[PDB]
RNA sequence: UCGGAGAAAAUCCUCCGAAUGAUUAUAACCUAGACUUACAAGUCAAAGUAAAAAUAUCUUUGACCCAGAUA
């Protein structure tokens, strides 16, 4: 019971693990977006 | 040590010897790293799996170890299923 | 510590020996030897050492030495010296297994 | 054990327990330094007719 | 002999002939050894396991190519040079 | 200054390995390798266990 | 049978058969210094003033292989001595000479300038439509 | 400060790369490791370049070349020396003539016909299976009038008992002109037969200009012969012999491995049993072990065992 | 106590720092041969296997016992 209790709990979470990655990778991308983005602003390029 | 024992007339065993290391047949005797267990936090993977290993002693070392335990530590144990069966004898020795 | 030259040159050198141990680039890989994170020079192959001085050309990503080797007058060249082993026994032999 | 019957110190005709094999003197059993009998060891196993 | 021997069903004889022809004698007996233990047992054992296991993969087909290793990458890549240098 | 944290693996495995974090920072997750499960893995904060 | 009688080690004497059985050595080191030296065989492609050449080199220095545009049958064919189509008409020229050789894997070390050049990028593509292939594979310890 | 600098990385490294090739004082890696034609010649480039169709093609960067009419002309021009490389790479001139260096100067061409809709060339290094060899291969190498010639085919390290020697496939002697039918068949066609796990073997085509006929009796072999002591054969000895009629003209060797075809041959005509050879890479060296292994691991004993299974001794 | 630098392998010889953080592409397991070393401790690493489809990048220290926290 405790080996088919811990194989199904790892199933489940594994099941889900693609989407949770996605979702972290998203985020990351953005954080950085975010400091691309606001690194490149026009007002950036004015003092530029 | 207790070279000869009130009770007895005996050597008596070093009890914290037996309590850490483990003696093979052959005469070499076995231990761990000392702060295999400490810090992990902050060594490097190299270093821990240096830490994780099983090591031999000097001769120095196991001639003090020796004299440290008595004969029935020094004996032919035929335990089932031991997995230290194979490292009771050396093969291929010249010296 | 204890920094130097653990093998000399014209010395049998097994597989995985240290050669040399270095705080600074005084000597740099060459053929068949490898380099360590703490820049320290070990063989990769069964061979004698040997210690050769070569042109030096770096990495075209780096900037700094990119720079540098420009900078250098049209004349000549920068030179390093280098450590080598040269493989001293073929990598293996055909054998007679089984007739059929 | 071939080596113990051929020499006669074990009786092949009877059954073998072990205390035919103390016996012969074939196997020397300390009960007192924890021995709980005699393991069947596959070596020989090739010339043992 | 694995042609002459009538244990193993027809259908199976031809295709481990094909298969396994690098271990059958020149006089078309199938020769396979073992030499992994010091107790002829095991090695007879091992030997035995052997014709069980060549009897099994020829019945059973097998449909699964898998992925492609190294060695069939060269070999498939040299192949192609030999055809297109081969134009003629 | 810096705490030690225990990063958590999130396979639904037991594995966990301690990492250093900045406290002012945002609660760390890190994809990692799960020896459990050989595949890498988001390793996601569950317990803070020293200041460092 | 006299015929049956066969030498106990056998010594294949073809320099290139550890290196196409792929056990043959290669050089590891010079970390420091670029390009690696990894290689069995390697394309130099040098762009000089008049003309373009290809080479396939050995380790040990010589070489093996060679396509110029200084070379009679090419010029009269051909239009300029440097050219973006030059680049990849001798590729072309390279690779049958490379096929015919029996040299199928090989080792290429741009620059990065060079391997985003067009006419280099046009000419490995030659190389890779004829059969040769741009990257060794590993060696068997 | 007088001297220029390099602006580039291009032209330290063509500087840096032919001061390499320079042999100097200091150690270093690599010693331890007519006139008419030109002038018709430049009048075909001029209409070259005045065809505008050519400057079009260019500046639209479709131009291509014909592969074939480039191959022929190098042949021509400097074929010999390119394939003297490819000799000198492969080490024949080394193992056939004990390092003499001939240019191939004949175009020889060989090819293994399949069927009969296609025949697989034989170039220089190529690679060509036993099966694709098992019938003699047709040979075209424009002569000319006269001029008697000996075709002779051998692989170079196939040979099983003896390392110098190598076995003879077969050898046409007294070749008139073109015509290769008329040849004196001196060892008949043979199948090559490379062993299993021995790696590439490299079989080489020979031709030799002969001057005038010669009897070659003491190279005649009976057909069929399928004795290897009989087809065991020097080339550099038989040369010798032969050196003053006999001067080599061409060159045409490929690589091949072992196959299913080679089983055939081991067994139906040349009655053995197949060779099976093995690449076996030499022990690991292991320094000599210590009573006491001082700060070395478990593994440390496992290193030094031969048999990993438990010995019992008197027990 | 340890690390960096001069004298240069001596000194009560002369200086700077550390009991670090930052940075993150998160950096596995297993295993030849070596360095350093009284012991203890500390370094480098081919091959193989496994994740991925570039290593972490900057450049250090505290043993044993004994107490904790968890699955
Ligand atoms: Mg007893
Ligand atoms: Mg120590
Ligand atoms: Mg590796």
């Amino acid at each position: 019971a405790r080996r088919q209790a811990r194989e199904q709990r790892i199933a489940e979470c594994m099941a889900k693990m693609p989407q949770m990655i996605e979702n972290w990778r998203k985020q990351k991308r953005e954080r950085w977006e975010k400091i691309q983005a606001d690194k490149e602003r026009r007002a950036r390029l004015q003092a530029e | 040590l207790t070279y000869c024992s009130t009770r007895k007339g005996k050597r008596k065993t070093v009890k914290s010897v037996v309590h850490r290391f483990l003696r093979l047949h052959s005469g070499l005797w076995l231990r761990r790293k000392a702060g295999y267990k400490k810090k992990l936090w902050k060594k490097s993977t190299a270093r821990k799996k240096r830490l994780r290993e099983f090591v031999f002693c000097s001769k120095t070392q196991s001639k003090l170890l020796d004299k440290m335990t008595t004969s029935f530590w020094k004996r032919r144990n035929w335990y089932a299923g031991d997995p230290y069966q194979m490292y009771h004898d050396r093969t291929n020795l010249r010296v | 510590k204890h920094y130097g030259i653990k093998k000399m040159e014209g010395h049998y050198v097994h597989a995985g020996n240290i050669l040399g141990t270095q705080r600074q680039f005084r000597w740099h890989p060459g053929a068949h030897v490898g380099l360590g994170r703490n820049k320290c020079l070990y063989a990769l192959e069964e061979g004698i050492v040997r210690y050769t001085k070569d042109v030096y050309v770096p990495n075209p990503k780096n900037t700094e030495a990119v720079d540098l080797v420009t900078s250098l007058p049209k004349g000549a060249v920068l030179y390093k010296t280098f450590v080598h082993v040269v493989p001293a026994k073929p990598e293996g032999t055909f054998k007679l297994v089984d007739m059929l | 054990l071939q080596y113990l019957i051929d020499l006669g110190r074990v009786d092949p005709t009877q059954p073998i327990d072990l205390t035919q094999l103390v016996n012969g003197r074939g196997v020397t059993i300390q009960p007192l330094k924890r021995d709980y009998g005699v393991q069947l060891v596959e070596e020989g196993a090739d010339t043992f007719q | 002999h694995l042609a002459s021997a009538d244990w193993i069903e027809e259908p199976v004889r031809q295709k481990i002939a094909l298969t396994h022809k690098n271990k059958i004698n020149k006089a078309g007996e199938l020769v396979l050894t073992s030499e992994s233990s010091r107790y002829q047992f095991r090695n007879l054992a091992e030997c035995l396991q052997k014709i069980r296991d060549m009897i099994a993969e020829a019945s059973q087909v097998p449909k699964e190519p898998s992925k492609e290793d190294a060695r069939l990458q060269r070999l498939r890549i040299e192949k192609m040079n030999r055809e297109r240098l081969r134009q003629k | 200054k810096t705490i030690l944290v225990k990063l958590v693996s999130q396979a639904g495995t037991g594995f966990s390995f301690n990492h250093k974090r900045s406290r002012l920072r945002e609660k760390l997750s890190l994809l990692h390798y799960d020896p459990i499960v050989n595949k890498k893995v988001l390793f996601v904060e569950q317990k803070k266990i020293r200041s460092l | 049978k006299e015929n049956e009688a066969v030498a106990p080690e056998f010594t294949n004497r073809n320099p290139r058969n550890l290196e196409l059985l792929g056990v043959a050595r290669k050089e590891r080191g010079w970390a420091t210094v670029w390009p690696n030296r990894e290689f069995w065989h390697r394309l130099r492609v040098v762009k000089t003033q008049h003309h373009v050449e290809a080479f396939v080199e050995h380790l040990n220095g010589q070489v093996v292989v060679s396509a110029s545009t200084r070379e009679w049958a090419i010029k009269k064919h051909l239009y300029s001595t440097r050219n973006v189509v030059a680049c990849e008409s001798i590729g072309r020229v390279l690779a049958q000479r490379c096929l015919e050789a029996g040299i199928n894997f090989m080792v290429y070390q741009p620059t990065p300038w060079e391997a985003s050049s067009d006419s280099i990028k046009r000419l490995q593509n030659a190389m890779t439509e004829s059969g040769v292939m741009l990257r060794e594979p590993r060696r068997i310890y | 400060e007088r001297l220029e600098k390099y602006r580039s990385f291009e032209r330290y490294r063509r500087r840096a790369e032919q001061e390499a090739r320079a042999p100097h004082w200091w150690r270093t890696y690599r010693e331890h490791f007519r006139t008419q034609k030109l002038l018709e010649r430049k009048h075909f480039l001029r209409e070259l370049r005045a065809n505008v169709e050519e400057e079009r093609a260019a500046r639209l960067r479709t131009a291509s070349i014909p592969l074939e009419a480039v191959r022929a002309e190098w042949e021509r021009t400097c074929g010999p020396y390119h394939k003297q490389r490819l000799a000198e790479y492969y080490g024949l001139y080394r193992d056939l003539f004990h390092g003499a260096t001939f240019v191939p100067w004949v175009p020889l061409h060989v090819a293994y016909a399949v069927g009969e809709e296609d025949l697989i060339p034989v170039y220089h290094g190529n690679e060509v299976t036993p099966t694709e060899a098992s019938r003699a291969p047709e040979v075209t190498y424009e002569a000319d009038k006269d001029s008697l010639w000996t075709l002779l085919f051998i692989n170079l390290d196939g040979h099983l008992l003896e390392p110098d020697a190598e076995y003879v496939h077969w050898l046409l002697t007294n070749i008139p002109s073109n015509r290769v039918a008329e040849g004196q068949e001196t060892c008949p066609y043979l199948p090559p037969f490379p062993a299993r796990g021995s790696g590439f073997h490299r079989f080489a085509f020979l031709l030799f200009k002969q001057d005038k006929p010669i009897n070659f009796s003491e190279d005649t072999r009976p057909s069929p012969c399928y004795q290897l002591a009989q087809r065991t054969f020097r080339t550099f000895d038989f040369y010798k012999r032969h050196q003053e009629a006999m001067t080599p003209a061409g060159l045409a060797f490929f690589q091949c491995r072992w196959d299913d075809s080679v089983t055939h041959t081991f067994h139906q005509l040349l009655d053995m049993r197949e060779p099976v050879f093995e690449f076996v890479r030499p022990p690991p060296y292991h320094p000599k072990q210590k009573r006491f292994p001082h700060e070395q691991p478990l593994r440390y004993l496992d290193r030094y065992r031969d048999s990993h299974e438990p010995t019992y001794g008197i027990y």
